[PDB]
């Protein structure tokens, strides 16, 4: 999944298999450093790309004047009544009109979707 | 100026 | 020639008296608009809860726009029909529409009841600003 | 009301649009900044609760 950069040359490590030991080794082409791979997964592609946008949402968006705010939905973490609510705001979000609520009030920074 | 099926 | 010389005796005109309707008709038009706005709000709330089910061959955004446009168009047409009921025999807008000389039922409806939905490129007014049509509206407002 | 009272006697008070801008009552906003601004068409109607 994640890309590892070699310490010796600070370049990308590409996967390589040692036939003798049948052990996966991440080895740079430029330098001879080789590292055993713990993850054992080379390439992962999510065609559905069903990735939650809750992680992507920034808590800073609560400060926006233009965002609608509801006091109807209380915050789960701290119970603050106000919460700005906005839709996906994302391209390639397929067809979702879910509201991604963000709790207002300083430093709570809680994002929940109902 | 009327609707979506009419005119603008 | 003959009809134009009779029209000197009878005469034709267009005035504000023709545009104005009965108070009952205005109240009916307003009630239709109120309930239409409430219906659009219910559709929006269904979409936000994800209760809306996509129409076959359409995305959820497309089917939401379809249902919202249907509600607004039905309200528009119903208000137009109420306005057209209000017209008297003497109404001159009706004289011209009935004779076919100029105008249409649509024009009478827009004059008296409701201008209707403004569509650009086949869709409702787009989000020219970031996620809002005009700076006065709140972001992500799909209301009427 | 004090601002409009000063503007009303614009003659012999030397209070003008520049004074209004300097006071902080009004501001110039371009479209890019308009995207970040919530506007009220009519003050009394939209500001009032
Ligand atoms: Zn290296
Ligand atoms: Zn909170």
């Amino acid at each position: 999944v994640g890309i590892r950069f070699c310490q010796e040359c600070n370049n990308m490590l590409y996967p390589k298999e040692d036939k003798e030991n049948r052990i996966l080794l991440y080895a740079c082409r430029n330098c001879d450093y080789q590292q055993e791979a713990d993850n054992s997964c080379i390439y992962v592609n999510k065609i559905t790309h069903e990735v939650d946008e809750l992680t992507q949402i920034i808590a800073d968006v609560s400060q926006d004047p233009t965002l609608p705010r509801t006091e109807d939905h209380p915050c789960q973490k701290c119970g603050h009544k106000e919460a700005v609510f906005f839709q996906s705001h994302s391209a390639r979000a397929e067809d979702a009109m879910r509201l991604y609520y963000v709790c207002t009030a300083p430093h709570c920074g809680h994002r929940w979707t109902e | 100026i009327w609707g979506i099926g009419c005119n603008p | 020639t003959v009809i134009n010389n009779w029209l000197l005796i009878e005469g034709h005109t267009i005035g504000i008296g023709d545009s104005i309707a009965d108070s009952k008709t205005y109240q009916d038009i307003q009630n239709t608009i109120k309930k239409a706005k409430q219906d659009v709000i219910e559709v929006i709330e269904k979409a936000h809860n994800n209760e809306l089910e996509p129409t076959p061959g359409n995305t959820l955004r497309q089917t939401f726009e379809n249902q919202v446009n249907r509600i607004l168009n039905d309200a528009r047409d119903k208000t137009g029909s109420s306005a057209q009921k209000s017209l008297s025999e003497y109404n001159n807008f009706k004289s011209m529409v009935v004779s076919g000389a100029k105008g249409s039922k649509i024009n009478i409806s827009q004059v008296i009841a409701v201008v209707g939905q403004q569509n650009v490129e086949g869709k409702r007014i787009p989000f020219g600003f970031k996620h809002r049509t005009l700076p006065h509206f709140i972001k992500d407002d799909y209301g009427p | 009301k004090r601002h409009i009272d000063q503007l009303k006697e614009r003659e012999y008070n030397n209070y003008s649009w520049q004074d209004l801008v300097a006071s902080g009552v009004v501001e110039y906003i371009d479209t890019l900044e308009e995207e970040t601004v919530m506007l009220a068409m009519t003050p009394d109607d939209l500001q009032e609760k």
